[PDB]
């Protein structure tokens, strides 16, 4: 689960 | 003129069940591939990008407001509007290994 903007 | 395939929510919504599946799918397609899925959450999404050609799992939204791709803003009740934004943003804003954005349709339908 990657972090977006 | 052009009618893009994205106006579709079905040409990317794979809907839920579909982690190494979906994620066996963009396993081939070229970066800048993206995918919305579902999965054991409250609620929320999971859309798998793959970036630089290694496809990865990411979240769409986190508490219920809306569909945003990380922080919750406006409202809509679709996810076809932050598919859309990002589909032309970059996704590094976040992450300098990142660089990605929802260009390509993983299920696309360019065809029939």
């Amino acid at each position: 689960y990657v972090p977006m903007l | 003129g052009s009618p893009i395939p994205h106006h579709d929510e079905k040409t990317w919504n794979v809907g839920s069940s579909n982690r190494n599946k979906a994620e066996n799918l963009l396993r081939g397609k070229r970066d800048g591939t993206f995918l919305v899925r579902e999965s054991s959450k409250q609620g929320c999404y999971a859309c798998s990008v793959v970036v630089d050609g290694e496809v990865k799992h990411c979240v769409i939204n986190k508490t219920a407001t809306g569909y945003g791709f990380a922080e919750p803003y406006n409202l809509y009740s679709s996810l076809k509007e932050l598919v859309l934004h990002y589909q032309h943003t970059s996704l590094v804003q976040h992450n300098d290994s990142l660089n990605v954005t929802l260009a390509y349709p993983v299920y696309a339908q360019q065809r029939r």
